[PDB]
DNA sequence: CACGTACGCGCTGTCCCCCGCGTTTTAACCGCCAAGGGGATTACTCCCTAGTCTCCAGGCACGTGTCAGATATATACATCC
DNA sequence: GGATGTATATATCTGACACGTGCCTGGAGACTAGGGAGTAATCCCCTTGGCGGTTAAAACGCGGGGGACAGCGCGTACGTG
């Protein structure tokens, strides 16, 4: 049976497990549990949905299908993560 | 240089330096033979204790004393390789590597042996797989080129001669040094052509330094002496005399004949005759893809022996070893180092990355084949090439025009730069005098800069190959799901669908994927089986399904029981590798031996289709092809009949499509059958492709080695039936074949015996 | 397309503080989002002091609250500082 | 030559901290951003310097989401960070709030 | 995936410091002067200054040619085997 | 007699600078209206220093026992190759 669907589903799991230790590595984390890695695919999930929700409500007022760099800064700056280095 | 303005601030001085050392953490820091390959093993570890005791299954432990294995160690010469056993091994390094070689290989070994669900298929492709493994371990032993000498001292051995030696599957980074006496006792060719490469004086500093002054070409009628090789044949001693001719005025070239002629050959012996006759041995580069590439090696093996040709890749060390081994005549010096080599074979992936190591060097002669991958002027292989230092160019291909004409223009201006001023694009529905006059202008400027033969106008031998456009009905599926793309009905594109996630961007390709099959589309099989095939799913069902979903697939399942019933081959080539899978499942639920190839396939498993579909004794019917995959260097001599499922933009492309049966050596006529569904997107796609072809008919076939009617010819729009039996006006005719199969009809009664028959059986056996 | 930045001017006011030192494109594009997430801040702040105190006008004292609220400590009364002579250096010429 | 359980890690904390490059590979984090993106609606574009802005973000957040992790670990007497950590530190913060 | 060992967790002792309660103090709270200034409105007057308009000119941005410092070779004198 | 390290001269990269040019946005000059500064009146709220009386809350002392913390074992889960 080679029957697969088009649209993948597990993106989640993209953010493998030496990623995540990367990211504690960078935050200073020596040792790490092995239930650390869900939780943190779970907050990432929430923050992008969030992030990403405000950045399509931006791209949709100015009637667009394309989701600019510019609607993903807005995005952070309603909520207090305001980015620099792609405001112009 | 002085700061004119300061801070008031009275902020601490912060060190902002990020550098860290780990000499401090060294208290738990720091502060060469070992198992590598194991190649082969042995039922009888020391002798043959006798038959019994045959069956069951061994553990590791009796494994550990029942098999004797062949070790190739660490930084060894794959000579050195000795039949060992555990507990003759003790703690080494990579005893795991022998640990997973024993349990893999005789686990499954032993598991597939001693299975009753097996089939002797399966057990001849394991059995000639492992005999590959065998003799691709056993190629390992012969060597293939001596790099250099040396005098080494050993252990109170006074002086010894120690070879530097390469293998022939192995790279640079396998090259071992080993000893002078079983080197010369094994193969004396090698080290005999490594003391003829010693006392060379075809160096490039024994080079002649022709400023403008280009001897005069005697047109010479016989092969020289200075290729050795077989024989060049009439065409290709008159492709050496237009090239040598277009030397002589330092001019350059494509070399366009079609593939089959040996073009190859006919660069080596360009190549041996501005080494020989005209004295320019100096460095030359050749660029080719790595597929063809030992195709290249054998050639330079075989025709010229006497030069002294290297070959580029590997990673970072072989690459290390071949620069500072091998590049220069005087490598230890500190001065501008001379080069040894004469011809370096390269790619195009180590050219973009070892350009700055590349592109300070003399270079006299340049050739690259597969120009067509040069056809673009912004992509990064143009920039990498066109900036280096080359006083003589050349490119081999076999479709110098594919697309538009900006292609040739930015091939010409790699050639010649900014001799060629190449700017108008070509309208054909102009139909304007001076477009005629500018096409004859464009034919005249690149007459003795193109070379071509055809493979009709040489070795008049070859069948004739016909090509048919079959144009069919879409179902009521396909029509519907058209409709729903084209006047986008999201509501009623989810519909059933718990997801929804359904993309319409790319509106062409959607199109495309609905001309081909509606079950390309996420959630539609379940649909067609729920509502008129009943959803039962008993193994009779789901191939009516997938006759009936589609328009094409009754045509082709028409076509392959016509091609069954006769003494055919089919190939069936697919731009998606998707409807490739939906073949592949018809096939195997219909019961058909069919075999795949796609960009998923690694080489060696291509390889092992090729060889198990060219064998005299295949049982294998159709043979499926991703189009855009593997090159030209694909055999398929024993195909007759090539299907084009879905056509391509490029010509070109499907030309090296059905190439790929009809070389030469073909003792059948070939015969093409494109499928095309009727009123859909893909009729401007053969509107485009033959636009494409009329305008490489009009300038590429007009000016090897009426315009007017061509051109009226295509500016027009062009919208006993499947015998395999048998200027540019033919080849075009479309052919509204829609015989419109049942969906009743689309299962067969003798068949359905035969599937309920397969069904019970499968019901009783269970598993 | 003339595309607003604030490039030569804080290139000059780099040169001014670090003659022989450069700058990158990415840097510059962080340096140009924050002179306006600043620029953006001290004049919302201003505007919402003219708000509460029912003036129309935007001057001089509003800025300074401003500057004042929103830069914490001693970069306020450094900035104040800054600020306060130029104006007086204006006022001496226009 | 095997080395003690710890030093590796702090060699990866001072190497991680040093440099600046995004530590979660371009494609995964595509693909996401693009199956997140696709539930609010369908056919969406995505610019490169938006999917870069998003990651950067990301990885700002996480990193600090960590250390705050980190934090709640040092104070419950381990060295080992736990999803009960995490969660400590996100609702101090407001986001379980 | 295999190994191995460090650390999270459970258990026990121990001591110490916080909690509960009773008793004594004490200041918060509410209600009082005693006059005086600050500040919110209402109304009025005046005048300075910022918006608006017209016109012009140079600052900024882009593009391009050159130019001085940094880098990579070309050839000649001194030197080892 | 062959091979090797150092020294001045020429071609090429490379960011910075002089010149050119457009154009558009900021500046100069004049005019006007209105926003804000200033004045006076009226009345309510706040300030600083006192007083008297209630009384509930705060302060203090002491027993004791519950909980924080240290030590030890263990086994498993995570680090490492």
């Amino acid at each position: 049976a080679k029957r697969h669907r088009k649209v993948l589903r597990d993106n989640i799991q993209g953010i493998t497990k030496p990623a995540i230790r990367r990211l504690a590595r960078r935050g200073g984390v020596k040792r790490i549990s092995g239930l650390i890695y869900e939780e943190t695919r779970g907050v990432l999930k929430v923050f992008l949905e969030n992030v990403i929700r405000d950045a399509v409500t931006y791209t949709e007022h100015a009637k667009r299908k394309t989701v600019t760099a510019m609607d993903v800064v807005y995005a952070l700056k309603r909520q207090g993560r305001t980015l620099y280095g792609f405001g112009g | 240089k002085i700061p004119t303005r300061f801070s008031n601030r009275q902020n601490k001085t912060v060190n902002y330096n990020i550098d860290y050392s780990d000499d401090d953490l060294l208290e738990s820091e720091d502060d060469f033979h070992g198992i590598d390959i194991v190649i082969n093993h042995r039922l009888k570890t020391s002798l043959e204790e006798g038959k019994v005791l045959e069956k069951t299954v061994p553990d590791l432990n009796n494994c550990k004393e029942n098999y004797e294995f062949l070790i190739k160690w660490t930084d060894e010469s794959h000579l050195h390789n000795t039949w060992e056993t555990y507990e003759s091994i003790g703690q080494v390094r990579g005893l795991k590597r022998l640990d997973n070689y024993c349990k893999q290989f005789i686990i499954e070994d032993q598991q597939v042996r001693l299975d009753p669900y097996v089939t002797a298929e399966d057990i001849e492709i394991m059995d000639m797989e492992r005999e590959r493994r065998l003799d691709e371990f056993e190629e390992f032993h012969v060597p293939e080129r001596i790099i250099d000498s040396q005098r080494a001292s050993l252990e109170d051995g006074t002086s010894q001669l120690q070879y530097l030696v390469k293998w022939r599957r192995l790279n640079y980074d396998e090259a071992t040094w080993e000893n002078a006496t079983d080197i010369v006792k094994l193969a004396p060719e090698q080290v005999k052509h490594f003391q003829n490469r010693e006392n060379s004086k075809i160096l490039p500093q024994y080079s002649s330094n022709y400023t403008s002054q280009r001897p005069r070409f005697e047109k010479l009628s016989v092969q020289p002496p200075f290729i050795k090789g077989g024989e060049l044949r009439d065409f290709q001693l008159t492709g050496i005399n237009w090239m040598a001719f277009l030397w002589s005025k330092g001019d350059n070239g494509i070399l366009a004949d079609e593939m089959g002629l040996g073009k190859t050959v006919q660069t080596v012996a360009f190549i041996s005759w501005l080494i020989f006759a005209r004295r320019q041995n100096g460095p030359h580069i050749i660029v080719v893809p790595l597929s063809t590439m030992p195709a290249w090696l054998d050639t330079f093996e075989k025709w010229a022996p006497d030069l002294n040709c290297i070959c580029y890749m590997g990673n970072q060390k072989s690459r290390d070893t071949i620069r500072e081994y091998e590049f220069y005549t005087n490598p230890r010096a500190k001065g501008k180092k001379t080069m040894k080599f004469n011809v370096l074979l390269t790619t195009y992936e180590y050219i973009l990355k070892d350009r700055a190591e590349l592109g300070s060097i003399k270079w006299q002669f340049m050739a690259v084949d597969e120009a067509h991958r040069l056809k673009n002027a912004e992509s990064s292989l143009y920039e990498s090439l066109n900036s280096f230092k080359v006083a003589n160019r050349m490119l081999i291909t076999g479709t110098p025009l594919q697309n538009n004409i900006k292609e040739l223009a930015a091939l010409v201006n790699f050639l010649m730069p900014g001799r060629f001023t190449i700017d108008q694009e070509i309208d054909f529905e102009n139909q304007d005098e001076e477009q005629e006059e500018y096409i004859h202008d464009l034919h005249r400027r690149i007459q003795p800069f193109i070379l071509r033969r055809l493979k009709k106008d040489v070795e008049k031998s070859l069948p004739s190959k016909t090509e048919r456009i079959l144009r069919v009905e879409l179902s009521d599926v396909q029509t519907e799901y058209y409709k729903n793309i084209l006047t986008k009905n999201y509501s009623a594109l989810t519909a059933g669908a718990k997801g929804g996630h359904f993309s319409l961007l790319n509106i062409m390709n959607e199109l495309k994927k609905a001309s081909n099959h509606p079950y390309l589309f996420d959630n539609a099989e379940e649909r067609v089986l729920q509502k008129f095939g009943d959803g039962k799913m008993t193994r009779e069902n789901v191939l009516r399904g997938l006759i009936m979903s589609s328009g094409k697939m009754v045509l082709l399942d028409q076509l392959l029981t016509r091609l069954k019933k006769d003494g055919h081959r089919v190939l069936i080539f697919s731009q998606m590798v998707r409807m490739l899978d939906i073949l592949g499942d018809y096939l195997s639920i219909k019961g058909i031996n069919f075999q795949r190839l796609d960009g998923t396939v690694p080489s060696a498993q291509r390889r092992i289709s090729i060889d198990h579909f060219n064998s005299p004794d295949s049982n294998d019917f159709v043979f499926l092809l991703s189009t855009r995959a593997g090159g030209l260097g694909i055999n398929l001599m024993t195909a007759d009949t090539v299907v084009i499922f879905d056509s391509d933009w490029n010509p070109q492309a499907d030309l090296q499509a059905m190439a790929r049966a009809h070389r030469i050596g073909q003792k059948n006529h070939v015969m093409v059958y494109r499928l095309v569904s009727k009123d859909t997107v893909e009729e401007e796609v053969l509107e485009r492709a033959r636009k494409k072809m009329i305008l490489e008919y009009a300038i590429i076939s007009l000016g090897v080695t009426e315009l007017s009617a061509i051109l009226k010819f295509g500016a027009g729009n062009m919208f006993d039936v499947l015998n395999h039996a048998e200027e540019f006006l033919k080849q075009f005719e479309v052919t509204d074949y829609k015989a419109d199969i049942d969906w009743d009809d689309i299962i067969p009664e003798e068949e359905l015996k035969k599937l309920q028959d397969e069904e019970q059986k499968r019901k009783d056996e269970e598993y | 397309t003339r595309k607003e930045s604030y490039a030569i001017y804080v290139y000059k006011v780099l040169k001014q503080v670090h003659p022989d030192t450069g700058i990158s494109c990415k840097a510059m594009s962080i340096m140009n989002s924050f002179v306006n997430d600043v620029f953006e801040r001290i004049a919302g702040e201003a505007s919402r002091l003219a708000h509460y105190n029912k003036r129309s006008t935007i001057t001089s004292r509003e800025i300074q609250t401003a500057v004042r609220l929103l830069l914490p400590g001693e970069l306020a009364k450094h900035a104040v500082s800054e600020g306060t002579k130029a104006v007086t250096k204006y006022t001496s010429a226009k | 030559h095997r080395y003690r359980p710890g030093t590796v890690a702090l060699r990866e904390i001072r190497r991680y901290q040093k440099s600046t490059e995004l530590l979660i590979r371009k494609l995964p984090f595509q693909r996401l951003v693009r199956e997140i993106a696709q539930d609010f609606k369908t056919d969406l574009r995505f610019q490169s310097s938006a999917v870069m802005a998003l990651q950067e973000a990301s990885e700002a957040y996480l990193v600090a989401l960590f250390e705050d992790t980190n934090l709640c670990a040092i104070h419950a007497k381990r060295v080992t960070i736990m999803p009960k950590d995490i969660q400590l530190a996100r609702r101090i913060r407001g986001e379980r709030a």
